[PDB]
RNA sequence: UAAUAGCGCCGCAAUUCAUGCUGCUUGCAGCCUCUGAAUUUUGUUAAAUGAGGGUUAGUUUGACUGCAGUCUUGCUUUCUGACCCUGGUAGCUGCUCACCCUGAUGCUGCUGUCAAUAGACAGGAUAGGUGCGCUCCCAGCAAUAAGGGCGCGGAUGUACUGCUGUAGUGGCUACUGAAUCACCCCCGAUCAAGGGGGAACCCGGGUUGAAAGGAGAAGUCAUUUAAUAA
């Protein structure tokens, strides 16, 4: 449901320079607190096993750095901004590593289990029919089927008769009469081996790196490498890998996770202003287009409404949720605080705009806070509970807000969206009780006046990829791409799909479980290419470059998110299902929506 | 790259005889002269990513010539390092 | 002179139905006048797409209250228009070349005039090949993909752009030339700022092109450029 809106902040030099000095000084403990966990911390491998960072460890590394002679000059809210960012960096990175470990194990089981029909006969000492009969018994026992079959293979080895469970699993949890081609099986088993290899090469990932603005390592390495002689090829390359590294020009943003830690006001000139907790001397002026101003007026109205009411209304329902203050990169020459541009990005929960939507968040938080209190049931724990009980009483006192009746769709009408390489979207609207398609759309309809933009995107990707190649050979800085055009097209389709869902009173939009299509294609094309260029690895990589590149450029996750966002701002439910391997783009969309309807029970 | 006079000056001072156009001591002295002038420019114009390619080649060539001379004759190697102020 | 072919787009001609068009049988009959899918074909002052590099806190996509009245902000992006340029000297620096053959995701390709030296001058995005483009093709060059041939000195314990060299082509910094616009004209401000004077049209007021928005941090893989290594 959340959105991010933005404004540039304007203020005389002295204020934009003082804030830069604090952020160039804050950017440094953002690096020292990563090193205190990157190498220093002894427990680190226990966290990699669990997949989660302990909720207090970054604060317990930061608390003694608050008096460090290098870091002591900063407000209490700038240290909380440091702790926030470093908590989120590792809390992300450990959760990336854990899912890769789980996938590597979850396929290492399968590479042991995947056997040819002849190997099942040898391993059982029995006929492939005896295996078909035992596979039929195993389905009869089972009737989460796939999970149950993996459990029944883990447990219950049963004199190697679990070989018949592997016969079900390779056949997609079904009986098969046909006996398979050993060349097709060799390609299949090779795809699994390639996926195991690539997962290990990925799982061996780099630790998080901080934004070192100082150039000190680079300058020290330059004067070392030019005046001294390396003792090894490894040392001479270690200096090369440092000297090639581009250094960062921007400090990490400030994060203000409490909405009240931004204070709003109106300037004499009638313009809006803002100030931050701990920087309450530095008034900043808001500059934003009238297409976004209504939120910045709402910020000040939410604040005035609470202050006019003796704090009896809660910022648990303030339209602003959190702010990220960032320096966007400028152009040309000048001091960093005169060259770059302070920009304030406000997280906003869009459903807090209206009274009917605010009531949803009131019920959502009142249920979550009630449960939290009953789960707690300490010293400072007594004050945490008083804060939660006080939020739970105050949240019932309403802000005066715009009214708009909630959208309601028909529980039987669904929009199916089918994504692919040639057709980025294609739509079928199904009445699932009639089994009747109400409408279909192809791309030429689904963004209408804008259909020239798909042809533009394909021209621009091809044109600009060649210009980047020509530019790199000359060391030109000019490096451009179609990324913002692809982002616009994915947003045009997201608006049109939801406008169509509203038009037909659909209860939900259905999006495919595409999953990791990029890695799957990369292993399929490699298992095949190894059969056509054996030993010539450069020829294996050249085999289907344009197909592999087009799959790595395929924006399916960004279109899926663009539709999710616009659907949830409108109130339409999102649902999911398996996308058919065969059929036209329309048939894919039709069967996808009907499948998601069948999954209701 | 060096002026004509500057090359002639460097080869006449590191060359063991009037015949040395390119013994290992002359070749390392010309790479050393280049690298010093290039570090004074590349530390100032930090954006000049075409000159970092030139420096990293030119340092790596010097190291190969020094490793060859070290095994071939340690006395020539020791005297060359002294005369070029390297460590 | 040449560019025949291949590949990707753009419509145009058809054929087959529907997500469309007439009926009531709310699912059939019927056709292609539209709006759309699929295949095939085509390059006919057909039609439609059409990447030389740059320029505005530009306009419209906006909020609230019963389609009328108030308030309005200049953020981040995608197009369509319009206008300007096809650059100047002052240093620093990378790469490339004894000389040959093959010729690469190699460079170059417009109009007019003078020279017919390789370059100036004046026009200009129509700018080699086709309806429009390419890593494809044609023409010239090719040292700056790569491989091979091979001359004379130094070095010769595995290193050897290391020699045969003043030009070619880039990179970067400082100053500078034009546009600094959204119907034109003029005076200004760019962490801010607007103001003044006209042309045309509609019925003293408007009009004088439209669109999209979830952002930060970290990690990874795809080709593709450079360096290094065996």
């Amino acid at each position: 449901s959340q959105i991010t809106i933005q404004a540039r902040l304007i203020s005389f030099e002295s204020n934009r320079q003082q804030l830069w000095k604090l952020m160039a000084d804050l950017n440094t403990p953002l690096i020292n607190e990563l090193l205190c966990q990157l190498g220093q911390h002894p427990d680190f491998e226990k966290w990699q096993q669990k997949g989660k960072l302990p909720s207090t460890v970054v604060s317990q590394l930061c608390q003694p750095l608050k008096t460090d002679p290098r870091f002591a000059g900063q407000p209490s809210r700038l240290y909380m901004s440091a702790i926030h960012i470093v908590d989120y960096i590792y809390k992300s990175w450990l959760a990336i590593q854990k899912r890769l470990q789980q996938q590597l194990d979850g396929k290492t089981r399968w590479l042991e289990m995947l056997n040819s029909d002849a190997e099942l006969v040898e391993l059982s000492g029995d006929t492939l029919e005896a295996i078909r009969v035992k596979a039929a018994e195993i389905l009869a026992i089972a009737m989460s089927l796939s999970k149950t079959l993996f459990d029944a293979y883990q447990e219950t080895e049963d004199i190697k008769s679990r070989s018949a469970i592997s016969y079900l699993l390779k056949n997609g949890c079904k009986l098969t009469d046909k006996e398979e081609d050993s060349e097709k099986f060799a390609k299949r088993r090779r795809q699994v081996e390639i996926q195991i290899q690539r997962l290990t090469e990925k799982l061996i990932s780099r630790m998080p790196k901080g934004r070192d603005l100082t150039n000190a390592k680079w300058l020290e390495t330059l004067l070392t490498a030019t005046t001294t002689v390396a003792e090894d090829n490894a040392q001479a390359k270690r200096w090369q890998d440092i000297l090639l590294t581009r250094s960062s020009s921007l400090p990490f943003p400030l994060v203000f996770e409490t909405n009240e830690d931004m204070v709003w006001s109106k300037n004499q000139k009638g313009r809006l202003c803002v100030h931050f907790n701990g920087l309450s001397d530095l008034i900043f002026e808001v500059y934003c287009g009238n297409r976004q101003l209504h939120w910045f007026q709402r910020f000040l109205e939410d604040q005035q409404t609470k202050r006019k009411s003796k704090n009896q209304h809660s910022s648990g329902l303030f339209t602003l949720r959190n702010g990220h203050l960032v320096w966007l990169e400028g152009e040309g020459k000048g001091e960093p605080w005169n060259l770059h541009h302070l920009t304030l990005y406000c997280c906003v929960d869009n459903r807090l705009w209206t009274e009917e939507g605010t009531e949803i968040v009131r019920q959502e938080k009142a249920d979550e806070i009630t449960k939290f209190i009953t789960n707690m049931k300490s010293d400072t724990q007594q004050a945490l509970i008083q804060r939660k009980q006080s939020t739970l009483t105050r949240i019932n006192n309403s802000f005066e807000r715009p009214s708009q009746p909630l959208y309601q769709g028909q529980s039987h009408i669904l929009v199916g969206v089918s994504l692919g390489l040639e057709k980025p979207a294609t739509v079928a609207v199904v009445d699932a009780i009639a089994n009747k398609v109400l409408a279909y759309r192809s791309i030429k309809q689904l963004l209408g006046d804008n259909y020239e933009l798909l042809n533009r995107q394909r021209r621009q990707q091809q044109y600009l990829s060649h210009e980047r190649h020509k530019a790199q050979k000359n060391f030109s800085p000019n490096q451009f791409g179609a990324s913002e055009l692809g982002q616009h097209i994915d947003r045009l389709l997201a608006k049109a799909i939801v406008a169509l869902a509203r038009t037909y009173k659909a209860g939900s939009i259905v999006l495919p479980k595409l999953g990791d299509m990029r890695e799957v294609v990369q292993s399929e094309i490699q298992a095949i290419a190894e059969q056509k260029f054996p030993g010539y690895i450069e020829g294996q990589q050249k085999y289907a470059k344009q197909y592999r590149v087009n799959v790595h450029r395929w924006s399916y996750g960004r279109l899926i998110q663009s539709i999710q966002s616009k659907a949830a701002q409108t109130g339409i439910v999102i649902e999911e299902g398996k996308q058919p391997i065969r059929g036209s783009p329309h048939d894919k969309a039709k069967e996808l929506a009907l499948s998601a309807y069948n999954l209701r029970l | 790259s060096l002026s004509t006079e500057a090359t002639a000056k460097i080869v006449s001072e590191f060359g063991r005889d009037a015949n040395d156009t390119g013994s290992t001591e002359v070749q390392v002295a010309l790479l050393t002269a280049q690298i010093n002038h290039l570090q004074g420019h590349f530390a100032e114009h930090k954006k000049d990513h075409h000159s970092r390619r030139g420096l990293l080649r030119m340092v790596s060539q010097r190291r190969k010539l020094l490793d060859y001379l070290k095994r071939k004759d340690v006395a020539r190697y020791t005297q060359l390092i002294e005369r070029l102020g390297l460590r």
